[PDB]
């Protein structure tokens, strides 16, 4: 009689960490982060330091250049889509005067942008949905009024100003 | 002085010439592309190109020899050996820049690893 | 390691299904490479580990 | 070339989703047409790293 | 600096040193091979900053010791085939059908 | 401070009798409030054998304070607990921030040279440094009186041969 | 809200530690989807917006307001044959080309 | 490009010999060898 077995299945990285917890730690190599080679091992918990944000920094660049110019980096030839990979776009996109550009610049975390743009909203007479200001209101208050990079509340500040003009208070504003 | 009187150090892969490819060198390039049924040749062709002369002009006179590419799967291997003569704080500022930028360039995990000599290894002078 | 060792390890989390397993009569695996030595390695490495 | 043989074959065509209707060699060309289906980026990044002062 | 070669004991545990697969590192691989085509009345050149060693696709990552020791460990994900079928004069016979599908591994992004 | 220890050990007994169970953070907190020192004894105890995962954003402040006590107190056995706690699956992840990971290493490896046989101090120093940390001068100084004390002089060279 | 998300990705931050060797690093970039899913499967990330065969192989239906009996319908036979036996297009653009051949047809 | 198809139904390495023989040369092309 054929007896079928059953399918046992395991998430996609469970052969690799198999494999890994066959392998301990190297007891004579630094660190796997660092470069194994004589010239390029740090000696000293400083230079170890040292040479981790130096190429923490050379990272940085790398995104910042990938950013400021993304029309060199958007042909994609990786096949399934690798999203990660891709450049990342940090400008508002809708320009025209509605809660939808002030919605965006909340999840864009524009500070400045966002309060200058419900002000324009307010300037133009249409009104803006109890969840926008409560978004606002969110960010404004995380951030303190500055911009995402300690800060001490200041009085009259724009979160009290826009706390103050609403018509409607609830609990998740309080 | 008066007319009867009167009457350059090389590496392994310098010396030897383009005829030992098989023989006595190797592939600086290791990738399935030219087997047999494979495709896209031509496309990892045009990538190693741009990945040596960005790597020629990334790490200017630190180079003691050629790049080799190796390639598994999607993962890209730079294994290149270069001098002790830059710092190494900058070795790790450019390992970390041209690894961001050649795996967001070609979406891919690109890796680099890098090998130090004091100097040159010559193999022969001609 | 000579005394710091990993006390427990995680072990992947592999779960016996329900639905009924594939099976295959034959698997076969055609490597190609430029190099007969590499090729060898790799004819080792895979009998090796498909004995264990 | 007997009819039983001829729409036996017409027949299998039909199960096979082959062009049921003999169209001769000339017109099924449609057949076959519908069948079937940057030094740009690389100068300016070149370029461009090398005003950043990080390429050459 | 000196190559950590000189602390490796000669009882190590060697799949730690090469956990997956890498290249050439001649300060890790505590081995005096050589390789190259000799000049006249010269030796094979040394590992530290030959090439031709850093081009080879090197098993230090697949030593006997290190198979043995994956494969204990992935003995967890397989399962049995069916005792009842015990050679193809049953598989053809319980299994009329053969289903045949290819999938094809090569280098590159796609 | 000291007022506050019978409220800290009252909200630990409310937070265990009301179903939270309590993160790395908490017996951190109770740690330090209590260390200005027997708790961590029966915090130890509670804590053998168990894998944590991320609850606060203070857990990887925990084996920093919970080595410090080790440090203060003079226990070893304490403090192979507390490794081992540390290596009990994935809880190494909680070590922290390289600051916090050389702390913790150079406590521990200070009280193993202080309190070890020098054959089991060599043992360690040879799995840790580098692998696990670079050793600050202290710690140097620290094995080469655990040496001395072991009348093991023969090992100097190699010692200040690693310490160059 | 902001705040949720926030403290989500500081406790992300508490067992944030850097890569231990090379197996973690393949691991973590099989996470991120940097690194290719094994065994190969060479349909990965492809599913053809949930279309079976028979979306594919029979494209008869797209041909009822054309002429039923007339040498256009032999035209758009022999091109739904053609575009049945396609296995580099879509439904999508298969119908989009039987679409185009009707305006056309319309017009003329 | 597609409309023109339709209406017709109505009715290696890709570099230069040149840089090819370079790469080539240098073994920088995997798999070329010389005969």
């Amino acid at each position: 009689e054929v007896v079928i077995p059953k399918k046992k299945t395991w998430d996609k990285v469970a052969v690799l960490q198999a494999l890994a917890s066959t392998v301990n730690r190297d007891t004579t190599a630094v660190p796997y982060v660092f470069q194994d080679d004589p010239y390029l091992m740090p000696a000293s918990s400083l230079e170890s330091r040292s040479f981790l944000l130096a190429k923490k920094s050379g990272e940085n660049v790398a995104k910042f250049i990938i950013n400021s110019y993304p029309k060199y980096f958007q042909k994609d030839i990786a096949e399934p889509h690798i999203p990660c990979l891709m450049p990342e776009y940090f400008e508002p996109q809708i320009k025209d005067i509605s809660e939808a550009a002030l919605k965006e610049r909340i999840e864009l975390r524009k500070v400045k942008a966002s309060v200058d743009m419900f002000d324009q909203l307010l300037q133009a007479g249409t009104t803006v949905s109890l969840e926008t200001t409560n978004s606002l209101l969110d960010l404004l208050c995380y951030y303190g009024d500055q911009e995402p990079s300690g800060v001490t509340w200041r009085a009259k500040n724009n979160a009290e100003r826009i706390f103050s003009l609403m018509p409607e208070k609830n609990e998740h504003s309080y | 002085r008066e007319l009867p009187c009167a009457w350059k150090p090389v590496t392994y892969e310098e010396a030897h010439a383009p005829h030992y490819i098989a023989h006595r060198k190797g592939w600086l390039s290791l990738h399935t592309g030219n087997l047999d049924g494979e495709d896209h040749a031509a496309e990892r062709t045009v990538e190693d190109v741009f990945l040596r002369k960005f790597m020629w002009g990334t790490f200017p006179g630190c180079l003691a020899d050629q790049l080799v590419l190796k390639r598994r799967g999607n993962q890209l291997e730079i294994c290149a050996v270069v001098l002790r003569q830059l710092s190494p704080h900058k070795y790790y500022f450019l390992v970390g820049y041209s690894e961001t930028l050649l795996s967001y360039f070609y979406k891919c995990p690109v890796r680099l690893h890098l090998q130090t000599v004091p100097s040159k290894v010559v193999y022969k002078y001609l | 390691l000579h005394v710091d060792v990993p006390k427990d390890l995680t072990k992947p989390v592999v779960t016996i299904s329900d639905e009924p397993d594939i099976l295959y009569k034959r698997l076969s695996v055609l490597v190609k490479g430029h190099d007969k030595a590499v090729l060898d390695s790799y004819e080792y490495f895979a009998v090796l580990a498909a004995k264990e | 070339l007997s009819e039983y043989a001829f729409r036996m074959s017409r027949l299998s065509a039909r199960l096979f989703g082959e062009v049921t209707r003999p169209t001769n060699s000339k017109s099924m060309k449609v057949v076959k047409l519908f069948s079937e289906l940057n030094h740009h980026t690389y100068a300016e990044l070149m370029q461009t790293l090398r005003f950043l002062g990080l390429y050459r | 600096l000196p190559p950590r070669t000189e602390k490796m004991a000669v009882d190590q545990d060697w799949p730690s040193v090469y956990p997956v697969a890498a290249p050439f590192k001649p300060s890790a691989v505590p081995l005096p091979v050589r390789m190259g085509y000799p000049v006249k009345k010269g030796v094979p050149m040394a590992k530290e900053g030959n090439l031709e060693l850093l081009k080879i696709p090197n098993f230090l990552h697949l030593t006997p010791v290190a198979i043995k020791k994956h494969c204990e460990a992935l003995k967890d994900f397989c399962t049995e085939w069916p005792a009842a079928l015990d050679s193809d004069e049953k598989c053809e016979k319980h299994f009329p059908i053969e289903i045949d599908s290819t999938d094809y591994v090569s280098s590159g992004p796609s | 401070h000291v007022f506050a220890r019978s409220p800290a050990l009252q909200v630990l007994r409310e937070m265990k009798a009301i179903g939270i169970e309590p993160s790395l953070a908490t017996y951190h907190h109770i740690i330090r409030l209590f260390d200005q020192s027997f708790i961590i004894y029966d915090i130890m105890n509670e804590l053998m054998g168990k894998r944590f995962s991320p609850k606060d954003p203070d857990d990887d402040k925990f084996f920093q304070s919970a080595m410090s006590i080790c440090s203060s107190l003079r226990d070893l056995e304490l403090a192979y607990q507390v490794h081992g706690l540390l290596k009990t699956g994935d809880n190494w992840k909680f070590i922290g921030p390289d600051q916090h990971r050389n702390f913790y290493y150079s406590k521990f490896f200070d009280l193993i040279c202080l309190m070890e046989q020098i054959d089991v101090t060599l043992k360690w120093y040879e799995d840790l440094i580098p692998s696990a940390y670079f050793p600050h001068s202290q710690t140097m100084i620290h094995l080469l009186q655990a040496l001395d004390v072991a009348n093991r002089l023969e090992v100097i060279p190699k010692i200040w041969k690693d310490s160059k | 809200s902001l705040w949720d998300v926030e403290f989500a990705k500081q406790l992300a931050t508490v067992n944030e530690q850097p890569l231990q060797n090379g197996f973690e690093e393949l691991i973590q970039w099989t996470k991120e989807g940097k690194l290719w899913e094994f065994p190969i499967n060479n349909e990965a990330g492809f599913d053809d917006d949930g279309s079976e065969f028979h979306e594919h192989i029979f494209l008869e239906k797209h041909l009822e307001s054309f002429p039923k009996q007339g040498p256009i319908r032999h035209f758009m036979e022999l091109v739904t044959c053609g575009l049945s036996k396609n296995p580099y297009l879509s439904v999508k653009q298969k119908v989009e080309h039987i679409e185009w051949f009707r305006n056309y047809f319309n017009e003329k | 490009a597609d409309e023109r198809l339709r209406i017709n139904s109505l009715r290696r390495w890709r570099l230069s010999r040149i840089v090819f023989r370079h790469l080539a040369d240098h073994g920088q092309l995997s798999g070329i060898q010389r005969a």
